[PDB]
């Protein structure tokens, strides 16, 4: 008999107040109660569960289940109940890693602790939560009661409790072989390395023997899979990645499920497949919750969809990481709102791509979207690769300079050079700081009758020049914009404007390039044909000249 | 200090669980290194999976230095920890600390890893150094002393803090010493070259009682409301004459009897903006009227200690930052303004960051306690880049603006 160290228990309690789980064991025919006293009384022999007397007041209901194929009942277990009182634990395995993020290792051996995971015993006092009854033939005896030894297999805690005692025996191998990686997955366990297959078997052996200190039997995996690992939607090989087959089906009547599979499939792809668009297919979903309601796909949704069969006609790989070479992205503009990025070390080899959508606004510009973009490529680098990449991005050093330095808010883009790629980002109109010599000056002002919903919009300048405009439908908000549109349309190249609408101002001090208010838009149409605005705000019914005019213009 | 003093959460209040954010490989790094040190001299243990909790953690650099330092950001646990009265009803903020010529900010946050912390509340202080891609689960500690930034901390530790001061408190009854969490904040009435004297003076009896060599050097003489000026012209044209009503108007919700009757006069008809308006007699008084009553203070501006500050932040351009610190809409409790970053001149954020370091620092000279700020930013902007310049051992709360304020102009 080797001793062998025991694995350090975790300490359970349930959640404060509540008590173990006491549901009703439910009648099973006779053949299941045989198949479940046979795989009982195996497991306990294992040390896996042990037989408690009736003082323990709680319980769990047992099932029967078997394959068809598979000629043997199955045990189950439902832990339901116990799951739901049972304490929160840190789940330590949400997040995977990024391929793009992994350096390719010359080999890498898989072995199988599926055994290890019984070993993992379950903290003593917690033990009596978990019992169970097996019912008695013909109810003519008293129903048998287990508990478990070990972590049960869907029982909260197993799975946080199981990795993170693997890894605690793990750090003072993995610390002394700082030239090996090992990563855990299920039952799984995956050692790479860049020695030489000689020494890579060695340190395997060695960590077997490691193991061993904790009685933890380690073989190979069966049926060793052969490159490449088929691992949480991804293709590792030796010296690429990508993603598993994407294959988008070919259908005549797509329903409201039916486009939910195909975004998923395209968000997946667009990781590695450079140009992924998903708007077009997106919006036929805005608001709906009926899965099988069919919705006809608009020219702009197959077109997209065309466009990305096109991308997706032929595979793409990734490469793997390389710490010595520069970490550069590069974005571009794919319009209504839409952006596609590549993330690579040498030109034409990109370690992943993606794509990035405007977020919902009633106003907003390219370089607002752009600067967006940047920050979620920034922070997703940040989590891949530990750093930020050097940026390539389609807007002219003293495009982003004018924009920054006039900007209201604060801004900031990291380390980036110019990449001459049309579409450019660009600004689309300034204001002027001053007012404007020898321009004509518009005074402008609108008003609308809440009740009728009627209202008037218009101008008189210092030329004398005068507009009102009767409009229906209408609110005083929109009239204010539309006695600015007016003014634009009617003035020359240069114009000074002095609007008292502190929401127009609002709107255009924002300085949107598009708007989802189509008299938004017609206002920056106008805008983008002028040389020179300069936009003045004062405050209404104060008996400023000119404004005092018009507003007795369009009110009434 | 073998004994622990109690410490709980607030009633129906589960522990803190705030994601940890991603770090640069040269960050992780840093604090692999200084939490092994700490695990080897006690300060913290690793923990297991049936801790849940969890508290964020960077790495900083404090003004002008090389070595990396440990923050970890305690808002949610403050928020969650027992209001305090440890030793007394409350600490009575001492109104002259403001008052001082010169005040010189020490950082004594090293005395909490003295004072070990309630057994039962320490898995409540727990947080994850993160790995990068997620290559290996994050490592898992919590903390067994008194930790930095943790509102608890300065309570618990106030006892001992008051004792080793006394002895110098005693012989220096003019020097004005205030704790706010892990900063010592020390003033004095005397010429710059005496002040100095007595921190160093200050340091070493601190050390001689169980450090930092570090300070911060403010002059609260200067920190009031800015006046609203009014400009001073020979000639006005339409433009000016508009853009002199509109600050007068939003002047007259601060104050009351501005007047801008006469000066709407001048612009009887409809003229061109650059046309030069003379002022008449009545408009020329008008202002003289409005100008004078912009020299007194503002009316019923008192501080309520039951309600938050609120600071709001300008971007003016250049490097200038204007910012008003109040309670209420219109009731400044303090007002000014900011130039020439410090190695900034290039980047935005970093000058905001400063601006808000800046602030609030002052807002615990005078009050006690930190502003909520208005920050004139995208969200994703500020959250992806501010830890990045933060030099501070506290965090304040912040809000993000989305539509330009019209009064930016006001306070230009
Ligand atoms: C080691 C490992 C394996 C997997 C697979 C799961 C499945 N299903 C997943 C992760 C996250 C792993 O974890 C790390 N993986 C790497 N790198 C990789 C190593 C593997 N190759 C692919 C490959 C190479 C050689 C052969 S081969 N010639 O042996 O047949 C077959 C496949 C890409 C890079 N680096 C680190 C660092 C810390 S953890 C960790
Ligand atoms: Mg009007």
């Amino acid at each position: 008999m080797v001793p062998i160290s025991p694995i350090e228990t975790v300490p359970v309690k349930l959640k404060p107040g509540m008590d173990g789980p006491k549901v009703k064991q439910w009648p099973l025919t006779e053949e299941k109660i045989k198949a479940l006293v046979e795989i009982c009384t195996e497991m306990e022999k294992e040390g896996k569960i042990s037989k408690i007397g009736p003082e323990n007041p709680y319980n769990t209901p047992v099932f029967a289940i078997k394959k068809k194929d598979s000629t043997k009942w199955r045990k189950l277990v439902d832990f339901r109940e116990l799951n739901k009182r049972t304490q929160d634990f840190w789940e330590v395995q949400l997040g995977i890693p990024h391929p793009a993020g992994l350096k390719k290792k010359k080999s890498v051996t898989v072995l199988d602790v599926g055994d290890a995971y019984f070993s993992v015993p379950l903290d003593e006092d917690f033990r009596k939560y978990t019992a169970f009854t097996i019912p008695s033939i013909n109810n003519e005896t008293p129903g048998i009661r287990y508990q478990y030894n070990v972590l049960p297999q869907g029982w909260k805690g197993s799975p946080a409790i199981f990795q993170s005692s693997m890894t605690k025996i793990l750090e003072p191998f993995a610390a002394q072989n700082p030239d090996i990686v090992i990563y855990q997955y299920m039952d799984d366990l995956y050692v790479g390395s860049d020695l030489e297959i000689g020494q890579h078997r060695t340190k395997i052996e060695e960590l077997r023997q490691h193991l061993l200190r904790w009685g933890l039997t380690t073989p190979d995996k069966k049926h060793q899979k052969e490159p490449p690992f088929l691992w949480m939607g991804y293709e590792l090989h030796p010296d690429k990645w990508t993603v598993q087959p994407i294959v988008l089906p070919e259908k005549d009547s797509w329903t409201v499920n039916d486009i939910q599979k195909l975004v998923g499939k395209l968000n997946w792809a667009s990781q590695i497949y450079p140009g992924i668009k998903v708007r077009q297919l997106s919006k036929l979903l805005r608001g709906t919750k009926a899965l099988t309601e069919v919705i006809p796909l608009t020219e702009e949704a197959e077109l997209e969809l065309a466009e990305n069969r096109e991308i997706l006609k032929e595979p793409v790989h990734g490469v793997y990481y390389d710490p010595s070479k520069d970490l550069i992205a590069e974005i571009q503009k794919q319009g209504q709102g839409q952006w596609t990025y590549q993330i690579y070390q040498e030109p034409f080899k990109n370690l992943k791509t993606g794509k990035y959508a405007r977020m919902r606004g009633a106003h907003t510009n390219d370089v607002k979207q752009l600067t967006e973009a940047v920050q979620k490529i920034t922070t997703e680098s940040i989590v891949i690769w530990g750093k930020t990449p050097k940026f390539k991005l389609p807007i002219q050093k003293e495009t982003w300079e004018t924009w920054w330095t006039e900007y209201w808010q604060a801004t900031w883009i990291p380390e980036w050079e110019f990449v001459n790629t049309p579409p450019l980002v660009k600004l689309w109109y300034q204001l002027e700081k001053e007012p404007i010599v020898g321009a004509e000056t518009f005074y402008v002002d609108g008003a609308a009758n809440r009740e009728t919903k009627l209202g008037k919009a218009g101008y008189v300048t210092n030329k004398g020049r005068q507009k009102v405009v009767p409009l229906t439908n209408t609110t005083n908000q929109k009239t204010e914009l539309q006695a600015i549109y007016l003014a634009l349309q009617d003035s020359g190249l240069e114009v000074n404007i002095v609007t008292d609408s502190q929401y127009a101002l609002g709107i255009i001090q924002a300085q949107p390039d598009k708007s989802e208010s189509e008299l938004v838009n017609q206002i920056i149409e106008q805008l983008i044909k002028k040389e020179k605005v300069y936009l003045a705000w004062v405050p209404a019914h104060k008996g400023i000249g000119g404004n005092e005019q018009v507003d007795k213009l369009v009110s009434a | 200090p073998i004994e622990t003093v109690p410490v709980k959460l607030k009633p129906g209040m589960d522990g803190p669980k705030v994601k940890q954010w991603p770090l640069t490989e040269e960050k992780i790094k840093a604090l692999v290194e200084i939490c092994t040190e700490m695990e080897k001299e006690g300060k913290i243990s690793k923990i297991g999976p049936e801790n849940p909790y969890n508290t964020p953690v960077f790495a900083i650099k404090k003004k002008d230095s090389t070595k990396w330092r440990k923050l970890v950001d305690f808002r949610e646990l403050n928020k969650r920890t027992q209001d305090f009265w440890e030793v007394q009803l409350g600490i009575p903020h001492p109104a002259g600390l403001k008052k001082k010529k010169s005040v010189t900010v020490l950082d004594v946050g090293d005395a909490y890893f003295s004072v070990p912390l309630d057994e039962d509340f320490r898995k409540y202080t727990a947080f994850t150094i993160p790995s990068i891609n997620n290559k290996t689960p994050g490592i898992r500690y919590q903390y067994n002393v008194l930790p930095q930034g943790w509102k608890g901390s300065p309570a618990i530790f106030q006892s001992s803090m008051t004792k080793i001061l006394e002895p110098f408190k005693k012989q220096n009854p003019d020097i004005v010493i205030y704790q706010y969490m892990d900063d010592l904040y020390v003033g004095s009435d005397l010429e710059i070259g005496q002040h100095r004297t007595k921190i160093e003076e200050l340091r070493q009896h601190l050390l001689r009682w169980g450090f930092l060599w570090m300070g911060y050097e403010l002059h609260p003489d200067k920190w009031t409301v800015q006046p609203i000026v009014l400009p001073e012209k020979d000639s006005w044209t339409v433009n000016d004459i508009q853009k002199l009503v509109g600050k007068l108007n939003w002047a007259s919700q601060i104050y009351p009897g501005i007047k801008v009757r006469q000066l709407s006069k001048l612009l009887r008809g409809t003229k061109a903006l650059t046309e030069v308006i003379p002022l008449t007699e009545e408009a020329e008084l008008e202002l003289a009227e409005n100008r004078e009553i912009l020299k007194e203070p503002v009316h019923g501006v008192y501080y309520d200690p039951s309600k938050d500050l609120i600071a709001e932040i300008q971007k003016q351009g250049q490097g200038q930052w204007t910012y008003q610190i109040y309670q209420e809409p219109f009731k400044n409790l303090k007002t000014g303004k900011y130039a020439r970053m410090r190695g900034a001149h290039t980047n935005d954020v970093k000058q905001l960051t400063e601006a808000v370091q800046k602030i609030t620092t002052e807002s615990i000279v005078i009050w006690g306690k930190t502003p909520k700020f208005k920050l004139p930013i995208q969200k994703e902007t500020w959250e992806t880049w501010w830890t990045e310049y933060w030099q501070a051992t506290w965090i304040p709360e912040w809000e993000f603006v989305n539509t330009p304020p019209l009064v930016k102009l006001w306070y230009q």
